[PDB]
Protein backbone atom coordinates (compact mmCIF):
# COMPACT_ATOMS: atom_id res chain seq x y z
CA UNK A 1 0.00 0.00 0.00
CA UNK A 2 0.87 3.47 -0.14
CA UNK A 3 0.67 6.38 2.11
CA UNK A 4 -2.43 8.84 1.01
CA UNK A 5 0.41 11.68 0.78
CA UNK A 6 3.20 9.25 -1.42
CA UNK A 7 -0.03 8.29 -3.81
CA UNK A 8 -0.96 11.60 -3.74
CA UNK A 9 2.35 12.82 -4.88
CA UNK A 10 2.63 10.11 -7.27
CA UNK A 11 -0.67 11.24 -9.33
CA UNK A 12 0.49 14.97 -9.03
CA UNK A 13 3.94 14.16 -10.12
CA UNK A 14 2.72 11.86 -12.88
CA UNK A 15 -0.04 15.01 -14.37
CA UNK A 16 2.89 17.19 -14.52
CA UNK A 17 5.30 15.57 -16.33
CA UNK A 18 2.42 14.66 -18.80
CA UNK A 19 1.85 18.77 -18.78
CA UNK A 20 5.39 19.70 -19.47
CA UNK A 21 5.53 17.19 -22.01
CA UNK A 22 2.94 17.89 -24.22
CA UNK A 23 4.84 21.31 -24.55
CA UNK A 24 7.12 20.20 -26.04
CA UNK B 1 -9.86 12.76 -12.98
CA UNK B 2 -11.88 12.90 -16.82
CA UNK B 3 -10.89 9.64 -18.32
CA UNK B 4 -9.91 12.36 -21.66
CA UNK B 5 -7.35 13.48 -19.40
CA UNK B 6 -6.01 10.39 -18.21
CA UNK B 7 -6.08 9.13 -22.06
CA UNK B 8 -4.10 12.37 -23.03
CA UNK B 9 -1.94 11.59 -20.08
CA UNK B 10 -1.36 7.95 -20.71
CA UNK B 11 -0.30 9.04 -24.43
CA UNK B 12 2.07 11.58 -23.75
CA UNK B 13 3.88 9.33 -21.25
CA UNK B 14 4.08 6.30 -23.60
CA UNK B 15 7.13 7.20 -25.21
CA UNK B 16 7.86 4.58 -27.66
CA UNK B 17 4.38 4.12 -28.62
CA UNK B 18 4.21 0.45 -27.46
CA UNK B 19 0.61 0.97 -25.52
CA UNK B 20 2.24 1.18 -21.82
CA UNK B 21 4.61 3.30 -19.81
CA UNK B 22 7.94 2.26 -19.16
CA UNK B 23 8.71 2.03 -15.60
CA UNK B 24 12.44 4.20 -16.14
CA UNK B 25 9.66 7.81 -16.90
CA UNK B 26 8.18 7.04 -13.76
CA UNK B 27 11.64 6.44 -11.76
CA UNK B 28 12.52 9.52 -13.87
CA UNK B 29 9.57 11.62 -12.70
CA UNK B 30 10.17 10.79 -8.93
CA UNK B 31 13.61 11.35 -8.90
CA UNK B 32 13.82 14.42 -10.46
CA UNK B 33 10.56 16.13 -9.63
CA UNK B 34 9.99 14.61 -5.89
CA UNK B 35 11.12 15.94 -2.94
CA UNK B 36 13.58 13.58 -1.16
CA UNK B 37 12.50 10.44 -1.75
CA UNK B 38 14.51 7.42 -0.91
CA UNK B 39 15.46 4.96 -3.53
CA UNK B 40 13.35 2.54 -1.52
CA UNK B 41 10.43 4.85 -1.38
CA UNK B 42 10.91 5.15 -5.13
CA UNK B 43 11.16 1.74 -5.42
CA UNK B 44 7.83 1.10 -3.30
CA UNK B 45 5.94 4.03 -5.58
CA UNK B 46 6.87 2.10 -9.21
CA UNK B 47 5.72 -1.19 -7.30
CA UNK B 48 2.66 0.39 -6.41
CA UNK B 49 1.68 1.42 -9.99
CA UNK B 50 3.07 -1.12 -12.07
CA UNK B 51 1.60 -3.79 -10.06
CA UNK B 52 2.23 -7.51 -12.11
CA UNK B 53 6.13 -6.07 -11.73
CA UNK B 54 6.60 -5.99 -15.91
CA UNK B 55 8.29 -3.08 -15.75
CA UNK B 56 5.90 -1.59 -17.63
CA UNK B 57 2.62 0.65 -17.08
CA UNK B 58 -0.60 -0.77 -19.34
CA UNK B 59 -3.86 1.71 -19.05
CA UNK B 60 -5.87 -0.24 -16.64
CA UNK B 61 -2.20 -0.19 -13.92
CA UNK B 62 -2.60 3.44 -15.22
CA UNK B 63 -6.34 3.89 -14.50
CA UNK B 64 -6.27 2.14 -11.42
CA UNK B 65 -4.04 4.57 -9.97
CA UNK B 66 -5.30 7.88 -11.37
CA UNK B 67 -9.05 7.09 -10.61
CA UNK B 68 -8.92 5.20 -7.34
CA UNK B 69 -10.73 6.87 -4.47
CA UNK B 70 -9.26 5.45 -1.19
CA UNK B 71 -12.26 7.33 1.12
CA1 LIG C 1 2.69 -3.85 -15.57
Amino acid sequence: GLSPEKKKMLKKLIMQKAAEDLAN
Amino acid sequence: LDERELKEAFRVLDKEKKGVIKVDVLRWILKSLGDELTEDEIENMIAETDTDGSGTVDYEEFKCLMMSSDA
